[PDB]
């Protein structure tokens, strides 16, 4: 269970680095998108969620918005692409702070078919 | 009728994806 | 009765090694969907619940998402392929705990012919 | 009624394959 | 009346060599699907159930699922093929244990023909 | 009514093939 | 009025050798489907119920099925074909017991035409 | 109403091939 | 009812794009 590192200057933009066997944990607040974008060059085939009244999904490329549509919205999230499969775990906040804007991700997976 | 109860209803009534 | 492996990061992801005369236990939990991953050049023919309402299914190519839908959703599934079929043994769980977000299937019978 | 009641009728009522 | 014969693994994969002059006994329980695989290169041509409301059938190839739909589903089940005919004894269970995922058939018939 | 009675009719209803 | 003969592994297939002077006895139970199986190469032309209601009738080229629809099913059954005509005396049974499966004949007169 | 009755109003009833 | 829980309301109930 990877949680995700913040930036220097705000803590809403967060970065996690990609592993096949770890699961991405998503901190979800109250009337909040959180923007999660893929890799360059990916493409989406489908995404699962374990709860899908839970939460709003908009993807436009490799763009992808998700936002909670009810109470409790404590679900899982799988997105497969050409290339890997993202796991997240979408846990819903209570105090509407510590919110997450974007994820971006950092591939050593690609770093290593470089080296 | 306990918000715990209506969103287990609501978890096993949905599917994978919204449509 | 087969009991997949968790992985050394998070016990979400499960391994198990495939054998055509064995069942693979997979333990479902509410509001948690599982990713389920044929192997590649696999082709679905078929698929049966032995309890169809208990479990939603989705597939896209080699991808098979599955999602509990009912109270106490215990029953099977058995995937047919071109070259395998899948046993499952779909047992929910209470507790809402020991989730499993994708299990992957480690294949000796295709290390075997190249052997 | 009881949920094990409720879950015999799913079983007998179910398809082998949803559709 | 043949038992078949289950694998070293698990119970629930049995095997049956296949007699023309003999039935086999199949044991049924709530919510278990069971598969059952014909010869290669066999053709499906009829079935008939002593009662079609006790089972359900479908079939894709050589691969037949049977799951019982119904109390008391004691009945029998004949699939005639272009090869041969297959007599099962249908017999539900009450305790919902040993169930029967796969019946796979061992034929002699045609490895005395090879003979 | 009782469940032998129901299977029986069952029996007695159903063809041979499901159509 | 003549009585076939079962197998030495199974009770429930039956053999009988066909007399064009002579009627076949066939014991039907409850819920239990009878395979009759013609003679290859030969061709149906028409049956009779005596009473139709009492059992089911279904037939895919030389293979047909009888299946008892309504209680004290007492009544006869003749196939007609373009080699012979096959009479039988169906007689329900009370206790569900002694079911036969298929009923296959020994045709010696064309074992006579052979001679 | 007895079901040699029944039987007998059945075998009066039907015709030699069902359809 | 108080406007704090129809804005959550309207949090909850709304979309990512208006439309």
């Amino acid at each position: 269970l990877d949680v995700p590192s913040s930036s220097r200057y705000d803590h809403r933009i967060r970065y996690v680095t990609y592993n096949p066997a770890d699961v991405v944990q998503v901190d979800t607040v109250l009337g909040v998108a959180t923007h999660i974008m893929l890799e360059e060059g990916e493409q989406y085939l489908t995404h699962a969620f374990g709860d899908s009244e839970a939460y709003a999904f908009a993807r436009k490329g490799r763009h992808i918005f998700i936002k909670p549509q009810a109470e409790l919205a404590n679900t899982n999230l799988i997105v497969v692409t050409d290339r890997r499969s993202y796991k997240f775990r979408l846990q819903m906040r209570n105090d509407r702070n510590g919110a997450m804007y974007e994820l971006a991700f950092r591939y050593p997976d690609t770093q290593a078919r470089q080296t | 009728k306990t918000p715990y109860e209506l969103a287990r209803e609501r978890m096993l009534r949905s599917g994978l994806t919204a449509g």
